[PDB]
């Protein structure tokens, strides 16, 4: 146990000083764990989450996320963890975002004071 | 056994995927294998938020 | 025709058409002589022009000597260390590629006189001047594998 | 003729369609500092049609193979992005300029470097004898490269280990 | 099979596009009459379901022409951003004017014609 937290501070850490970085955030995860603990069913809380899935449609997967509680019974700790945290008219709209965030990206640059969004400069 | 606790690894990521958590493969075996040991998960939603609250802060 | 032009005005068609050399494409007045490159200015124009603009030109020849670098040491049969010595070496002319847009972004305003661009270019006439030595050192003696990965040990 | 009228014939010269016509594309007055701007930047259009030949010539005929498929449907996906930087170049005409494109093209004219030279280096290989020299092309050192290669095998090679988890036969 | 004609006085920078287009709408009315007459009962009852479940697709892509005539409005739709909104319709509308133009070549009625949907993203 102290060591899977060792592990779990790891992958979280963004690839890339990885060294001391590492070190402090073991604090942020200790400072962090200790106020809970200084401070109802499991399967019920997913139905709550069920509901509000076929409300604003996509039913089937409603349906599934039941399908699969159903066939995990035969851990429950578990998934109490994770509860914790026109169709062609938005393809039209998505490629024509791109385009107004990559004209945009590169004119924010192209047009500026001399030296700005250069990095070689900065130096 | 080590096939058994694989595909109940493997059923639970989709339900970490359609929630739309940020957790990927290596931490969510991580996470899982930690939450295994008994430490309570209301915690673990505030570390994780951290932790991706500070290496915001770098980029 | 820049000597029936004044001088407070023809100066404003060299440092747009100055603004070109420095990306490799020739000019119209300040033109390139074929092939260390040499350039040719004009017979008829202001002294108080060619004395300066004999000293923006170093950024550009110290370019036309780079991006042959990278269009040649790219090549297979010269290690895999005098491949990716070229890319980074590429990034670096990717930015110098920006400095020359929000310069002439800046012309269209008419803000950018000829002795303000002395000056914005001073990052890149040192950068440029150092790449335009290794490019020139590394080819001097054929090196590839670790003799060109000594040459940047020994060489702001 | 002036310079936006250049910046609009070009955006077409990027994919084939021709005052700039068609092997280097010849402009055909205006001042020469336009003019070697425009060939460079036209040639990059050139490229383009000898990939663009590649995956028409042989998306024809039904003797290419298995592995010919999955090479000539992943220099797709490799031109679909490339249709879509033209889709954001071409909103800004309505400004950019000659000596403005050159930083935003500079990078796809690597990209366009090494998948038109990628397609001559294997020519007549059908079978996994194009999966085999589509590999010879990873051995280059350079990190823009070899990552890029590195993934058109990723796809060319899953036919080859179909047959594999499932060698000339003789009928 | 179909022929089209453009314009005689039209710039030429718009008409090497424009055949770049019509592909997809020459491999569409071959689609669609391939649907209106291989319905006839006299075909099998697999003349009749392949050409059902080849009718949902050309549902699916009369959406596609109306989410870009509502994103036409707002002029927010170029001719160089068409030629890459319908790429994904080019390359199916291009099988299935395919496989209709092979099933009627040789008549083909039941298992016939599920043998070339056996040997033809």
């Amino acid at each position: 146990i102290t060591q899977l937290f060792d592990d779990l501070c790891e992958a979280l850490l963004p690839a890339a000083n990885r060294k001391r970085a590492k070190r402090s955030l073991k604090k942020v995860a200790y400072n962090a764990l200790f106020t809970n603990l200084f401070q109802l069913p499991a399967r019920n809380k997913i139905l709550m989450l069920s509901f509000d899935l076929r409300v604003g449609g996509l039913g089937p997967k409603a349906d599934r996320l039941e399908e699969l509680v159903e066939e995990l019974e035969a851990v429950g700790s578990v998934l109490d963890l994770l509860v914790q945290l026109m169709d062609v008219q938005s393809l039209i709209s998505r490629e024509e975002c791109l385009c107004h965030s990559m004209i945009q990206e590169t004119l924010q640059v192209m047009e500026a004071a001399p030296g700005t969004g250069l990095p070689t400069v900065g130096l | 056994n080590l096939n058994a606790v694989r595909e109940t690894m493997d059923v639970l990521l989709e339900i970490s995927r359609i929630l739309n958590t940020g957790l990927d493969m290596e931490t969510l075996s991580i996470c899982v294998r930690l939450c295994e040991q008994g430490i309570n998960p209301e915690a673990l939603s505030s570390v994780i938020k951290e932790l991706r609250k500070a290496t915001e802060a770098l980029k | 025709l820049p000597g029936t032009l004044p001088l407070a005005s023809q100066e404003s068609a060299v440092v747009e058409d100055l603004l070109y050399v420095l990306v490799g494409v020739d000019g119209r007045y300040v033109s390139a002589q074929p092939l260390s490159r040499t350039f040719l200015v004009d017979p008829n124009l202001d002294l108080s022009i060619r004395e300066l603009v004999h000293r923006i030109l170093p950024v550009a020849a110290s370019y036309s000597a780079v991006t042959r670098f990278i269009e040649e040491k790219s090549s297979f049969e010269y290690g895999q260390v005098n491949h990716a010595l070229a890319a980074a070496m590429r990034t670096l002319v990717k930015e110098h590629l920006i400095l020359v847009s929000q310069l002439e972004q800046l012309h269209r305003q008419g803000l950018l006189s000829l002795q303000k661009l002395w000056f914005y270019i001073q990052p890149a006439m040192r950068t440029m001047d150092i790449l335009a030595s290794l490019a020139t050192s590394v080819d001097k003696g054929e090196c590839l594998g670790g003799s060109t990965l000594s040459l940047l040990h020994d060489r702001q | 003729i002036t310079e936006a009228a250049l910046v609009r014939d070009i955006l077409y010269v990027f994919q084939g369609i021709d005052n700039i016509k068609m092997n280097c594309y010849k402009v055909e007055n205006l001042s020469r500092s336009l003019r070697d701007t425009a060939v460079r930047l036209s040639e990059l259009g050139w490229l383009h049609n000898k990939i663009r030949r590649y995956t028409d010539q042989r998306s024809l005929d039904r003797s290419f193979g298995l592995v010919g498929q999955s090479f000539c449907a992943a220099l797709h996906q490799e031109l679909r992005e490339y249709y879509r930087l033209l889709s954001v170049l071409h909103s800004q005409l309505q400004s950019l300029t000659l000596r403005r494109l050159l930083v935003w093209t500079y990078d796809p004219k690597i990209r366009l470097k090494t998948l038109a030279a990628l397609v001559d280096h294997c020519q007549g290989r059908k079978g996994g004898e194009l999966a085999s020299a589509v590999h010879a092309y990873t051995k280059t050192g350079d990190p823009y490269m070899r990552s890029l290669v590195q993934h058109i095998l990723s796809l060319v090679s899953h036919p080859v280990l179909s047959f594999l988890y499932r060698v000339a036969s003789d009928p």
